[PDB]
RNA sequence: UAAGGUGAUAUGAACCGUUAUAACCGGCGAUUUCCGAAUGGGGAAACCCAGUGUGUUUCGACACACUAUCAUUAACUGAAU
RNA sequence: GCUCGCCGGAAGACCAAGGGUUCCUGUCCAACGUUAAUCGGGGCAGGGUGAGUCGACCCCUAAGGCGAGGCCGAAAGGCGUAGUCGAUGGGAAACAGGUUAAUAUUCCUGUACUUGGUGUUACUGCGAAGGGGGGACGGAGAAGGCUAUGUUGGCCGGGCG
RNA sequence: UACGGUGCUGAAGCAACAAAUGCCCUGCUUCCAGGAAAAGCCUCUAAGCAUCAGGUAACAUCAAAUCGUACCCCAAACCG
């Protein structure tokens, strides 16, 4: 399966938003990520009269790899990787490091 | 002055079409070779 | 009958363009992308059944896909037949 | 109360072309107002609506990529929903 | 909407199967072609559920 | 097996799914136009035309199935004799 | 648009063969155009080919091709009967006018015709992959009769330079 | 008329002379080098059917599918 999923809030490991937090928007099948205020590119977009849009720069988020973030582990506060172990018939993730099921 | 190409869709698949190819042994050996070079025409036909 | 219900799948689509279409509406008749296989018979029947008009007679033509585009390889559309369809007096749609 | 004897039609434009939107009513003496998807816009250098009442024509030139949506126009109590995409080049 | 009609008698499904075309289907064209149709996906699915109906009434009778 | 999916150029539209009928992978099925050994006859491959059977609370014409050749075996037929 | 000049048994007009969207309309001028290009048989997009009667398919065969069996050949194959294919020839039938930006003996108006199925009503020996007839045919030459077609007058409308 | 065109209306519409390489003529005359085939069509009957079925006519009606049909075609669209 996959470790790092849709609606998760990691913590980022690195470059230029370096221990940076935030929620995963979507997750795209290159093996990359959207995360929200994480990675931020000034788009230059045209101002258009019918979708009522302003124009000029605007800001959104760029995909970052997978393998840039890992989980915000929140009981320790710190970035921890992910296992999968068999609960009730249940593949579940859990944190590393303190054993916890997510 | 009359060149030598004088086209003719009757006589084209009269003497090179497919089933002209295909009424002879070698012509049936022509289609082979170009099927096996993978070619995307093998008898220039309708 | 003589064409089953489900083979009334040869009306295809209106050909609403043109003033070939519309100039040609008004003075009867209605034209249509129709089928391939359809066999104006076949096609009358349809629109007997379905739209239920009336219908005089149908004229059937085929036109031949354009080639295109491309640079050194080249793409080339579908055919498709035009309908052209006469209804018989009560005209309606 | 009148409804929409002939409602809008779905058009493709190249980002530069005109696109086009008619509407016949059934009372004269009236003004609605179309709305990509479902924006109220405002008549502009890149918008032509021109409309006499009895009837409403729209003429949307160099329409970019977000028009990429319905032409819904609303009047009185009549409602049209016409199919339009912006192509680029 | 598989075994919904594994279970659904032979003769009654040929009902749906035009219901499909009869209805759904044909409308669908005509109103899409002519600009209407504002849900596309229709036109996949009644398509997809005729191969459905189809699937079945041909495994159940014969095969 | 699964939290994400509706192949690629290729965005977009309209959608579908998240604890099990989303998608994806494997096993076995189903469908499988026309031409091509092509095999009902023909033919300038992807087309023309049939015989016979079936098929119609709108039982016409069209649609479908079958009909090549050779060999072996059987059966029935059967010349000059 | 007004002059000027050129072809007029063509340098006009309709096709077959061959091409295969070059047709028509908008739009663009980078590349293509031996220059410019607002224009094009060039780019992009949309449109446009309507038939019982024209033609193919179809029936019929020539040359010739293929050829169940068959005769022949080291193998491959060759030739050929019954057949079956093959038009460059035979075979039923629509004309004058109008209309589209773009088709029209196909669409529309007027006026026709061909062959089968079925029915009614009369009247009757019907019936072949068979017999016979026909289809069915050369070159040159000679006029007569006639149409297309032309010229003049009359007629009609307009002109008084 | 949006100056490309587009509508509307509408006279006479006879005679004489000339006249083809076209038609009559797949004729006619003549000559030697002696001038496709098969079907459609007409007729004849065999097996076969004899009240039937078929055949002939008048009128009525129904069927005639499918594929081609744009444009160039002594040429800037075909072979060069
Ligand atoms: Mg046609
Ligand atoms: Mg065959
Ligand atoms: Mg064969
Ligand atoms: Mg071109
Ligand atoms: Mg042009
Ligand atoms: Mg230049
Ligand atoms: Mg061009
Ligand atoms: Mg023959
Ligand atoms: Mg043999
Ligand atoms: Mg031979
Ligand atoms: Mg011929
Ligand atoms: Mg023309
Ligand atoms: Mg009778
Ligand atoms: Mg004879
Ligand atoms: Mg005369
Ligand atoms: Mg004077
Ligand atoms: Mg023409």
């Amino acid at each position: 399966a996959a470790k790092i999923r849709r609606d998760d809030e990691v913590i980022v490991l690195t470059g230029k938003d370096k221990g940076k937090r935030g929620k995963v928007k979507n997750v795209l099948s290159s093996g990359k990520v959207i995360v929200e205020g994480i990675n931020l590119v000034k788009k230059h977009q045209k101002p258009v009269p019918a979708l009522n849009q302003p124009g000029g720069i605007v800001e959104k988020e760029a995909a970052i790899q997978v393998s840039n973030v890992a989980i915000f582990n929140a009981a320790t506060g710190k970035a921890d990787r992910v296992g999968f172990r068999f609960e009730d018939g249940k593949k579940v993730r859990f944190f590393k490091s303190n054993s916890e099921t997510i | 002055m009359k060149r030598t190409f004088q086209p003719s869709v009757l006589k084209r698949n009269r003497s090179h079409g497919f089933r002209a190819r295909m009424a002879t042994k070698n012509g049936r050996q022509v289609l082979a070779r170009r099927r096996a070079k993978g070619r995307a025409r093998l008898t220039v036909s309708k | 009958m003589i064409r089953e219900e489900r083979l009334l799948k040869v009306l295809r689509a209106p050909h609403v363009s043109e003033k070939a279409s519309t100039a040609m509406e008004k003075s009867n008749t209605i034209v249509l992308k129709v089928a391939k296989d359809a066999t104006k018979a076949e096609i009358k029947a349809a629109v007997q059944k379905l739209f239920e008009v009336e219908v005089e007679v149908v004229n059937t033509l085929v036109v031949k896909g354009k080639v295109k585009r491309h640079g050194q390889r080249i793409g080339r559309r579908s055919d498709w037949k035009k309908a052209y369809v006469t209804l018989k007096e009560g005209q309606n749609l | 109360l009148i409804e929409v004897e002939k409602p809008l039609y779905g058009v493709e434009v190249f980002v530069g072309e005109t696109a086009h939107f008619e509407i016949e009513l059934s009372e004269p003496d009236v003004h609605g107002q179309w709305k990509l998807k479902g924006q109220p816009l405002t008549a502009s250098p890149d918008c032509e609506i021109i409309e006499d009442g009895k009837k409403h024509i729209l003429i949307l030139h160099n329409c970019q990529l977000g028009m990429t949506g319905e032409v819904s126009f609303q009047a009185a109590n009549a409602k049209s929903a016409a199919n339009l995409k912006v192509k680029e080049l | 909407m598989k075994a919904k009609e594994l279970r659904e008698k032979s003769v009654e499904e040929l009902n749906t199967e035009l219901l499909n075309l009869l209805r759904e289907q044909f409308n669908l064209r005509m109103q899409a072609a002519s600009g209407q149709l504002q849900q596309s996906h229709l036109l996949k699915q009644v398509r997809r559920d005729v191969a459905r109906v189809k699937t079945l009434l041909n495994e159940k009778a014969g095969a």
